[PDB]
């Protein structure tokens, strides 16, 4: 009916797009195998979203992997749920990007994009009303970043109506995993601020936090990370997959969330997380889930809510709940902390309710809060862009391969701008 | 000096056809509404 | 039920080895006659 | 993913006979040379039951290489593989650059590129050689050069043997390192140096080998080999390509020197002693009693780290002590790179060898930096250089087998450069 | 020698792809002069008859000129 | 019933193919075996010129 | 009824011949032996296009194997399906054409053609209602181009009312399989373009493309790219063999497809052609065919066809389908890429479809495309020509046999006005 | 069809020896002359069980022709197919062409005129023979002429060894082939060089044959003949004829002189070190150093190449090799030809022969192309012509025995002529 397709690119890509299958083939109820086992009908009805029917009850992702390097690859694939991809859908090159932007998108590039954009254009061409595209991808790599990236700017030029998500993982100072981080962050926003539909911020040091403080975990590997990482994603998309009360799709989302067209960098949470322990001690209430929801140790990105104002903010509610508490909520949280929403907007918040719950859980939501203390994130970026361009440090990888400093100038002065705009607003 | 396999899969017991000309497949002998004798 | 004559039916074995062999027979020759010779088809 | 090593020298294939029987144990290749995929990016795999590894020992003394053909690797090597010639270059850069290094690099040069021909996904080569002696310094750098010349952008990894600031084994070593460095600053893209003394200092403080020999030292390096192409042999939760290095570690095309070092190097009974927390391992890792090169950072500034983990390693705590380290200010950063770090996590442990010195471990840890005591040690290097050119000593040798005195003045003034280079960065 | 695009093949004829990697030959591939400039495009459509620039038994003409 | 019959065509092609790469490793290992028994270096026309 | 002749020319010819002959037996049922073993009467129906009663159920192929050296038929008879030709058809030649498009044309037919003519002329005239001939060769070699090109003016000098098909191989600069490939290719097409009513145009790098992109074969021999071109012409002549809803002839077809007299050079594609791997990954409908079928990675040309302008085009479908699908299919293809087609001619796509499919198979599509993309080819050819021709390479070999170079400047003023003419037409 | 052989000299009845030996072990024919039909090509069928070889060894010192008389295979040769003079020529082409070759030469063309009306479906002559010599020079060239004016239209391959550039058992063998080719060029049609030196280094490297005799030679020679016609006897995917050679070979009536090569010829123990598949035996035959002649392509530009393959090839494989060699800038073709290359393929394997030195293998490749290299050969040896000409050395024993000057001014233009024509060709 409405349809969305993946497109995973870099080695971050491909293993969240991994955990991301498993947790959606494990709701729908297809064993590994790839064949449907569930109980409810409610499963069949709304598969097509992400699965295409093969042959007698088979069930395949309509999902692009995407990266430079054997490697990754091969790693999902040797795991569990890694027999249900196609590998016509394997788009692949040879070489390696190596953290490297300008390879990543201007030579390595040139010559991989003819077959993702055939295989892209068969896997957009055979569903009937496609919905839109949703990439995942980090920020700081060079396979992840510029290929993805280039891909983006295509998709925009040749489906300009559709809708577009960007699970985005940038990077955050305290772990730097890339010298390089802040030249590929910039040139990728860059391109993102003018391309992408609305973007979707993680943060590893965030994710660690969560995994830290509130799981209370031992050795939170990126298993978990990426598994905290797709129950956002099912969580956004699960309106879309399940009847609701007061149903929402991804543009109703976009479109009560963007105020203007520049500012669709949104920081994303998930609710409920509680520790092994401490699970039993608390109650399964709306007011619990909100309470949760609304706090700072939660979101998933480096940026504090209470240092700006929630432009806009969206909450997408799972299980058999009342909408009355949810309205109830909403209000009172907007009420309470006045000084931090903006006050040409009333009424911040948009919600929506689904009656399917994530599976062993009761009830759920997701937040998605589009405010301007993300222009901290911005600025931070752009310091150490600036310190290492004023002077030309790490430059020659660039510059020999094809691009110019014009471009760098133009992605700081696109930068700084949008920080700009975002301060104003603030 | 110090993997999935699946099992084959079988023919199935009902053999698909085939010749199975769209003529043939469409028009077979029938009938219906047997003659009604007139009323007095 | 037989396998089908389709392209991808076909198993690959090395090509060097048969074991009807590799020799090439002369069942399609001429008769040496004369300078007007004569197709000969040996079954 | 196949990547080839070339090994150049007595030094160089030495080397290559530590690292191939840690290769082969690591996959468990009997040196007969079949086992009773992992394995294709060293071996390549010959018809049935036979794997023959991707890498030339390429040399001039003959008595070694026969070693090496009558050991117990008899049938592993192909015989192509190991090139031999007849008479020495008697550490003369001249006469192994001039005289048989154009004798010999093309026979090189041809085997290297059927080499290449069978490699699929080549990653690059990389070169094992001591820049103290004639052979690896003189023919190493032709190699090096034509090398580069004929493949061009490919990278070549240069594990070279520096010549130790005290410990030192000829006279004429300064000459050979200089002459050798001026050539390997426009061709070589990543170089790491190894010292003699700082292994040997590691062996007798850590390891407690009290009488330790060269066979040691090139476990030790084997074994940082192995740590570094672990990513592209195995998986890991955060694999790394070759590639990275050149993009991560080298901000300015002429400075590519890094200190190698590795964490833990300890004993079967300290291994007893002692737990390894990742904590602690990327803390040693940072001490200059577990470096492989005589130099102290305590003087210089660090332009770049990298972090290579094996083993029971997960990414919060290499995360934690990364943050702590950059907290806090015992050590310091060049101000035009504060994103400084770059990690990278694999999974299986390192193997241990029988009659080996180290025990088995949960995990360990390799760092690559580049920073300014490499530029301390050219200046220490340049003054003994200095020493002897002042009166012309042993140059009679060099001019005879055919260079001049202009390369002499052009390579010393090179180095200057560099040195200039290394004080302006550093600032 | 030349080789002229494939229009289909160019892709899987890649030398890297074709396990050269060293510098290519770019010669064969820049005295074709396609309309784009890379392997990937159309030749130039020719017209009329060519002349014998040759003697007989492939000796060049006075004429002509030639490499040394 | 016809997706189960390509299903069964192609799962009977794969075994035929396995068998096939089982002659494949036999003629390799023959062919070396061959090679060891009569092509040595020790019997040739030349050995005796050419002995060490 | 309808009466197809079939010849084959050279060593490709005799081979592909050779497997077209034992793909055809297969499917109507008669086994090597000769004897008739089908299940449905269907089959018996239209044997004798292709086939001749001779002795109780023994039926021998309506077909004229024809070359300059028995090397190849020697082989072909050893092989299985040998006992079915006839003895009396073979033509036998003790020179051999040595790759000479002289020694093929003007030597060797001199006194071979009164035999082959002889042959062709007595099979012809033994049945009634004659369709056409259908002729399989090369345009590289010597006897299959050469050879074969003077039988095929023979023929349409005698029979000029009658159907012709010629099914040539031409030559790629990159499989350069022989040296005096232009030399031989550009004669040939100069007489084909004059002689020939249709030719199918085919190549060994578009094979190879096929069987490793889609296929994904290891080691695909001769054998399965003759299967390939066999499995295509069986397709072509399908309509012929089998009743179906809407028939289509071999004239219907060029009538359909031929909008001027010169331009009767296609490029053909044949569908489903799926991996074993993927197989259980894909399903069989006719969207599926027909967007294989509308990809350039099927297509078995040396020209993308996406350079041009479709003029004309042609699917004929085998298989149990509904004809609503189908036409709709073909408007959306040809709405959707209106870049891609002929603006002065509406409705570019022919359809028809048959009621049996190839055995093993539920559904199956031939492609036949009348595009304007084949003057790539036809212009890397004559360049090539042109090179070879300005300094006189190999020019003594066809000077010496009695040809004058005033061939090779009219061969080339054709071809090049032909391409002058499709750029003009595009 | 068939395609008889005839052989000219010392050097030519000994391959002759070899390759009929070679011949029957492929078809399985007993030294005996009966098997315990692709023979049909080389051995006519007379009465019951018995094969008579399509050949004739022709020579004039009778010595080698009775060592082959008394041989293993008495009963394998007819008895007058082997002609046999009374005196030799003694090194002197003129002395061969015209006081003993005017007196065999017509009983060698009445035998050549009875195998071939004998013979059916004849593909062509194929002639063995060294140039350095008397016999093979001179009463091989009236043969070659009456040959020619003979049948004319008909293939006639030459298989002819040229004297070494350095290596040299003789003195007059430039004027032997000087003047030799000098009638070789408007007779011949498809002219093959072999180089013993070239063979010799051949052996030494890939064989590792430290003192190989003229027996290896003429096996390895018989090996390249069986590969290069062996698609007569064999069927394959992509057979070829003898009459291929002349259209896709010869770019012009008087440029007709072949490079050829042969890969992989390797050794026992090399075979089971490393895999021999389609694309490492390709690039071994365009290799330089594996080339029969003693010559380099590098120096000059390739005309055109015919690659025969055997054994265990698929199509689409050489084709990749064909491309990988094209797409190489380490060889380069002439502006003409974009499309260089003509491939063949033959099912058949290489047999092998017991005590010989090739280790069975699954493919083989012969190339045979065409180049300036040539011209370089030519040019050498006119040098070393001229020099003794140029003092009327060793000219009194051709005008004793008949000739005259006119032939050697003659026969030293025409050679200019030819280094002309390659240099105008090649341009
Ligand atoms: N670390 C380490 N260094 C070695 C080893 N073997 C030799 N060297 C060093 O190599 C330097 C001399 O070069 P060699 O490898 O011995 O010989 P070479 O490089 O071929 O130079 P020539 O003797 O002139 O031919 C000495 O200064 C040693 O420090 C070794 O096994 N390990
Ligand atoms: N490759 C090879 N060359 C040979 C062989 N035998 C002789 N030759 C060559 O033949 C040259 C001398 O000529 P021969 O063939 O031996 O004798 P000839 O041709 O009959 O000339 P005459 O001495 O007049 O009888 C020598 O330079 C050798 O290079 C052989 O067995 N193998
Ligand atoms: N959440 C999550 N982040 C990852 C994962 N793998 C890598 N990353 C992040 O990606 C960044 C580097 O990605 P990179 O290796 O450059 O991707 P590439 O473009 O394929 O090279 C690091 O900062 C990691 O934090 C993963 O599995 N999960
Ligand atoms: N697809 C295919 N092409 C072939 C086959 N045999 C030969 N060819 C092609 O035919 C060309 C050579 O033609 P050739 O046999 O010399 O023609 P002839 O000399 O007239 O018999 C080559 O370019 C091959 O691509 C075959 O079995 N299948
Ligand atoms: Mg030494
Ligand atoms: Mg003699």
């Amino acid at each position: 009916m409405r349809e969305i397709v993946h497109i995973q690119g870099g080695q971050c890509g491909n293993q969240i797009g991994a955990k991301f299958w498993e947790v959606v083939s494990d709701e729908h109820g297809i064993d590994p195998t790839g064949t449907y086992h569930g109980d409810s009908d409610l499963q069949l009805e709304r598969i097509n979203v992400y699965f295409n029917e093969a042959t007698g009850g088979r069930y395949v992702p309509r999902a692009i992997l995407m990266d430079l390097e054997p490697g990754t690859m091969d790693s999902v694939r040797s795991g569990p749920y890694g027999q249900i991809f196609r590998p016509d859908n394997f788009v692949f090159g040879q070489t390696g990007a190596g953290n490297n932007w300008a390879k990543g998108h201007y030579t390595e590039g040139a010559e991989l994009i003819d077959s993702v954009l055939d295989v892209v254009r068969k896997e957009a061409e055979s569903c009937d009303c496609l919905q839109g595209f949703q990439v995942c991808h980090s920020l700081g790599g060079g396979t992840g970043s510029g290929m993805g990236t280039l891909l983006i700017s295509k998709i925009r030029e040749e489906y300009p109506d559709r809708m577009m998500l960007t699970f985005s993982v940038v990077p955050s100072p305290k772990v730097s995993d890339t010298v390089v981080e802040p030249y590929n962050a910039t040139l990728s926003v860059h391109q993102l601020v003018e391309n992408a539909d609305e973007c979707m911020v993680l943060d590893n040091e965030a994710l660690y936090d969560i995994c830290f403080r509130t799981l209370k975990l031992t050795t939170p590997t990126f298993g978990d990370l990426n598994h905290l990482i797709s129950a956002v994603m099912s969580g956004i998309t699960c309106c879309l997959r399940f009847p609701g009360q007061l149903n929402a799709d991804l543009r109703k989302l976009a479109v009560n969330l963007i105020p203007f067209p520049r500012l669709h960098f949104f920081m994303v949470g998930f609710t409920p997380l509680t520790s092994r322990g401490s699970q039993q001690y608390r109650a399964l209430t709306v007011p619990e889930l909100t309470q949760q929801m609304w706090d700072a140790k939660n979101m998933m990105c480096a940026a504090d809510p209470r240092h700006g104002r929630y432009l806009t903010a969206s909450a997408l509610f799972r299980g058999r709940m009342s909408t009355k508490e949810v309205d109830e909520q909403m209000l009172n949280v907007q009420n309470k902390n006045s000084s931090y929403f903006v006050e040409w907007i009333p009424n911040n918040v948009k919600s929506s309710v689904c009656d399917i719950p994530p599976k062993g859980l009761k009830m759920s939501a997701t937040f998605i809060g589009n405010s301007t203390a993300i222009q901290e994130m911005f600025k931070r970026v752009s310091e150490q862009f600036t310190a290492m361009f004023r002077r030309k440090a790490f430059l020659h990888w660039y510059t020999g391969e094809g691009m110019d400093e014009m471009e760098f100038t133009e992605a700081e002065s696109n930068m700084n701008d949008l920080v700009s705009e975002y301060q104003q607003y603030q | 000096m110090a993997r999935p396999t699946r099992n084959a899969t079988a023919p199935p017991p009902a053999m698909p056809s085939i010749y199975d000309t769209t003529y043939r497949a469409h028009y077979i002998p029938k009938e219906g509404e047997p003659r009604v004798g007139p009323g007095t | 039920p037989p396998i089908p004559k389709l392209p991808g039916y076909t198993v690959c074995l090395p090509q060097s080895l048969s074991d009807k062999g590799f020799k090439k027979g002369q069942t399609l020759t001429y008769v040496n006659g004369y300078q007007r010779e004569d197709a000969l088809a040996q079954v | 993913r196949e990547v080839i090593s070339i090994h150049i020298g007595q030094a160089g294939i030495q080397v290559g006979n530590a690292c191939w029987e840690l290769y082969c144990l690591e996959h468990g290749i009997q040196p007969d040379g079949q086992m009773p995929d992992a394995f294709n990016t060293f071996f390549s795999e010959t018809g049935a039951g036979k794997h023959v590894p991707r890498c030339i020992f390429l040399d001039l003394e003959p008595t070694v290489v026969d070693e090496v053909r009558t050991g117990t690797y008899r049938q592993l090597f192909h015989p192509e593989q190991l090139i031999s010639g007849k008479e020495d270059a008697a550490n003369n850069f001249a006469r192994g650059h001039y005289t048989i290094g154009k004798e010999i690099v093309d026979l090189a040069l041809d085997r290297i590129r059927k080499l290449a021909d069978n490699c699929t996904g080549l990653q690059g080569f990389l070169v094992f050689n001591a820049v103290g002696g004639g052979t690896g310094s003189g023919l190493g750098s032709l190699l090096l050069e034509r090398l580069s010349v004929d493949y061009g952008k490919k990278s070549k990894l240069g594990f070279t043997v520096y010549p130790s600031p005290q410990v030192s084994t000829a006279v004429v070593e300064p000459y050979n390192s200089v002459l050798s460095t001026h050539s390997l600053l426009e061709h070589t893209d990543v170089a790491v140096m190894l010292d003699n003394e700082a292994i040997y200092d590691i062996c007798r403080r850590s390891l407690d080998i009290e009488r330790p020999t060269y066979t040691n030292l090139n476990r030790l390096i084997a074994q940082v080999i192995s740590s570094l192409t672990a990513s592209l042999r195995f998986d890991g939760a955060l694999n790394v390509d070759i590639t990275e290095f050149q993009t991560n570690l080298v901000p300015y095309p002429r400075i590519h020197f890094m200190l190698s070092s590795y964490a833990p190097i300890i004993s079967a009974e300290k291994a007893y002693h002692e737990q390894l927390s990742v904590a602690e391992i990327t803390n040693a890792a940072f001490e200059p009693a577990s470096m492989m090169v005589k130099c102290d950072p305590r003087h210089g500034k660090y332009m770049a780290c990298c972090l290579m983990y094996r083993g029971d390693v997960v990414p919060k705590d290499v995360n934690a002590s990364v943050a702590t380290i950059k907290t806090k200010r015992t050590i310091q950063f060049v101000d035009w790179c504060p994103t400084g770090f770059k990690c990278g996590i694999n999974y299986q442990p390192p193997t241990v060898v029988p009659g080996g010195d180290l025990a088995k471990v949960q995990r360990a840890v390799c760092m690559i930096s580049n920073s300014t005591a490499i530029g301390e040690i050219f200046s220490r290097l340049d003054h003994k250089f200095d020493l002897m050119y002042a009166k012309r000593a042993f140059v009679h040798w060099y001019v005879g087998e055919g260079m001049e005195e202009g390369e002499f003045s052009e390579a010393r003034e090179d180095l200057a450069a560099l040195e200039k280079d290394f004080e302006e960065v550093g600032a | 020698s030349r080789s002229y695009p494939g229009e289909q093949v160019e892709h899987a004829f890649n030398s890297k792809r074709l396990k050269n990697w060293e510098v290519p030959a770019v010669d064969k591939s820049q005295a074709i002069s396609t309309s784009t400039g890379t392997r990937f495009g159309t030749l130039q459509p020719r017209s009329g008859r060519t002349q014998f620039i040759v003697d007989d038994n492939g000796h060049l003409k006075s004429g002509v000129p030639k490499l040394e | 019933a016809f997706a189960r019959l390509t299903a069964y065509f192609d799962d009977q092609l794969t075994l035929m193919q396995q068998e096939a790469d089982q002659i494949r490793k036999a003629y390799n290992h023959d062919t070396e075996a061959f090679r060891q028994q009569q092509q040595l270096k020790h019997t040739r026309r030349e050995w005796d010129i050419n002995r060490p």
